[PDB]
RNA sequence: CGUGCCUACCAUGGUGACCACGGGUGACGGGGAAUCAGGGUUCGAUUCCGGAGAGGGAGCCUGAGAAACGGCUACCACAUCCAAGGAAGGCAGCAGGCGCGCAAAUUACCCACUCCCGACCCGGGGAGGUAGUGACGAAAAAUAACAAUACAGGACUCUUUCGAGGCCCUGUAAUUGGAAUGAGUCCACUUUAAAUCCUUUAACGAGGAUCCAUUGGAGGGCAAGUCUGGUGCCAGCAGCCGCGGUAAUUCCAGCUCCAAUAGCGUAUAUUAAAGUUGCUGCAGUUAAAAAGCUCGUAGUUGGAUCUUGGGAGCGGCCCCUUGCC
């Protein structure tokens, strides 16, 4: 149903990774999601789908091409190592647990007043 | 100097009339159309003497 | 007639500089006492408070009894005769009423029907006196 | 502090003498004759043939060996003729000079739709180029201010749509009302 | 570091009618912005560069770099807690509050992008980026559209046709559909640091209670009524000319049109028109304007005269004056 080539194609070999963009055409139904688009490109790669990411899609204005950038990989700890915790975050490697604001910066202000044990008591709990 | 009591006067002793339910009116592109149909299309049997844009 | 030669450009600049200044509109415009005298401060709007209701006089072919109120302005503390534009309005405007004004068509003249009224008013208690000669946005008070 | 953007460009002039009898005669049958929406997207064409003039009579000041002139006005006949406002005859810049109004809202889209079918009455055509029904090409247009380049010309199309593209975009309404 | 930057002595110099000096600027300077012949005119606080200030001005440690202010010290004006003996302050940073006003937004999220800083691949950043208000402004852009049936108001080809209509707008509060498609209602996507919107798609989703286009005008300038009813120099309209005093082409309303159109009126500053600031490009007998006359400084302007015809080679160099030796 769904076609997916990749137009422009490079190699960094110090990262072993390699770029692409990828275009997923649409004669039919809606935006192949992000899962499924992985699978496709595993297979058509061969290769176990863990290592292989993408980001970014348009759409041409009425079903046509989806455009996005994907990045093989040969390494599962160098895709933990070569990309952000956030490109981690759409399989939860990674977890930061603290998104709230004005926390960071009101133990920073408790522990400006405060300095040594105090500060140990009331900047870290 | 003068009066201040005759203030809305004529808009007071104004007998009111309601507005009657008048139709929809074609907009934009369709009255632009039917400006053209409506002095464009039929008009060259009259001559320049008289002018009937309304009466 | 005139200097043509081609070092007189400071005799034409120092000509025109001095004979730029009999043109009414150039010096009305930079002399600072047509903005230390007029009101506003030079600006297109003002609020002010109703001091009094006057029925002022028309002119001599146009016989009519115009309706203008007083008004002390906030910006500078001046009193301006100001203008009830339409058929009504004066049961609209009451005793000590915030009310923005403005001009007329013109800074200087004034309309030939109504003798010594510059400013027009606008609103009447932040609510528009187009509003409250039409049906909606009745007064609060 | 903050960079994006900045820039403001008016493809609207609004004419000296407002109220003409003549050109308002002259702009209703412009619109009634090409299926015009308002005035603006007549002046939008008027300023666009205003400032091409512009280019050619700043071209026609410069002396004629001077090769700013030779390439600017290779460039403008170029544009013009993958507009396809000029034929591929008089490369002149005169020629730019001899044109008229008429000559840009026949380039644009739904009046080559009137000269290569499926038109059916412009006001008509207003709506299909509006909805998607009239496709040039594999990306899809929606827009009526389209100017059609000479390079394609003859790509009509629609995919996925109502009445050769497959569908039922509220015939199961009929359906369900008979059933 | 060179400097009257400062001191001692000596000389009397320095600037100016080509506008110094002294005031005002509702004056931060530029790149630029608006205005369409050309020439000009007016803004530029504002996103890029440079300068100045952190309530006023003065002084200073550290430091390579500061007379620093999200550093310190003292005075002045405010102003906080005070058990009254003392501490403590600077939003012309990001939000927000009062006041001032004609006049100008949320106590939002993130360091994901851009970069910056530090011992440093890891931390931080209201610098920034994203979202909320937003009709300052700019670009695209539906508003009931649309093709058909029929009454024909009839225009038009042609035959005495009082019509044969493979062509035409129009009222049809008359029908038929494509049941066109969009706005909204929402599943799943996608975007994204996490989200929102556009985009992709499933399902609802118009027939006049519809899902409703306003803003101004209709005497001339300037498009549109010598329509109807009241008002009868009253109300008022009208930026000017002017209308209204019983038959209102201008008031109020109704109907119908017209102007542009999801941007219209209004006020103000400004530009063009304004050849009504004139260098291009204005005038000076009478319309506003040539000093009562003359001399004269500064300025402005200032007669002619000193390189000449021709040669080689056709369909650019020299001589008969043409780089000095
Ligand atoms: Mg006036
Ligand atoms: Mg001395
Ligand atoms: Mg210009
Ligand atoms: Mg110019
Ligand atoms: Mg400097
Ligand atoms: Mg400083
Ligand atoms: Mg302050
Ligand atoms: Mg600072
Ligand atoms: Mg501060
Ligand atoms: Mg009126
Ligand atoms: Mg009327
Ligand atoms: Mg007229
Ligand atoms: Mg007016
Ligand atoms: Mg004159
Ligand atoms: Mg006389
Ligand atoms: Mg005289
Ligand atoms: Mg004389
Ligand atoms: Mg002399
Ligand atoms: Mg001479």
């Amino acid at each position: 149903t769904v076609t997916i080539r990749t137009r422009k194609f490079m190699t960094n070999r110090l990262l072993q990774r390699k770029q692409m963009v990828i275009d997923v055409l649409h004669p039919g139904k809606a935006t192949v999601p992000k899962t499924e688009i992985r699978e496709k490109l595993a297979k058509m790669y061969k290769t176990t789908p863990d290592v292989i990411f993408v980001f970014g899609f348009r759409t041409h204005f009425g079903g046509g091409k989806t455009t996005g950038f994907g990045m093989i990989y040969d390494s599962l700890d160098y895709a933990k190592k070569n990309e952000p915790k956030h490109r981690l975050a759409r399989h939860g490697l990674y977890e930061k647990k603290k998104t709230s604001r004005k926390q960071r910066k009101e133990r920073k202000n408790r522990m400006k007043k405060v300095r040594g044990t105090a500060k140990a008591n009331v900047g870290a709990g | 100097h003068g009066s201040l009591a005759r203030a809305g006067k004529v808009r007071g002793q104004t007998p009111k009339v309601a507005k009657q339910e008048k139709k929809k009116k074609k907009t934009g592109r369709a009255k632009r159309r039917m400006q053209y149909n409506r002095r464009f299309v039929n008009v060259v049997p009259t001559f320049g003497k008289k002018k009937g844009p309304n009466a | 007639g005139k200097c043509r030669g081609l070092r007189t450009a400071r005799k034409l600049r120092s000509h025109r500089r001095d004979q730029k200044w009999h043109d009414k509109q150039y010096k009305k415009a930079h002399l600072g006492t047509a903005l230390k005298a007029n009101p506003f401060g030079g600006a297109s709007h003002a609020k002010g408070i109703v001091l009094e209701k006057v029925g002022v006089e028309a002119k001599q072919p146009n016989s009519a009894i115009r309706k203008c109120v007083r008004v002390q302005l906030i910006k500078n503390g001046k009193k301006i005769t100001a203008f009830v534009p339409n058929d009504g309005c004066l049961n609209f405007i009451e005793e000590n009423d915030e009310v923005l004004v403005a001009g007329f068509g013109r800074k200087g003249h004034a309309v030939g029907d109504i003798p010594g009224v510059r400013f027009k008013v606008v609103k009447v208690a932040n609510v528009s006196l187009l509003a409250l000669y039409k049906g909606k946005k009745e007064r609060p008070r | 502090p903050v960079a994006r953007s900045w820039v403001c460009r008016k493809t609207y002039v609004t004419p000296r003498r407002p109220f003409e009898k003549s050109r308002l005669d002259q702009e209703l049958k412009l619109i009634g004759e090409y299926g015009l929406r308002n005035k603006r997207e007549v002046w939008r064409v008027k300023f666009t043939l205003a400032k091409i003039r512009k280019a050619a009579r700043e071209l026609l000041t410069l002396d004629e060996k001077d090769p700013r002139r030779l390439f600017e006005g290779n460039a403008l006949l170029r544009r013009l003729v993958r507009i396809g406002v000029l034929d591929e005859g008089k490369m002149k810049l005169d020629y730019i000079l001899g044109l008229k109004i008429e000559d840009f809202l026949e380039r644009r889209l739904q009046t080559q739709v009137f000269k290569l079918g499926l038109a059916k009455s412009i006001h008509h055509a207003r709506v299909l180029i509006r909805q998607r029904h009239i496709r040039v090409r594999k990306q899809v247009v929606n827009i009526p201010s389209f100017i059609v380049r000479l390079d394609s010309q003859k790509h009509i199309d629609f995919s996925l749509r109502s009445p050769y593209g497959g569908g039922r975009p509220g015939r199961v309404k009929r359906k369900n009302a008979k059933k």
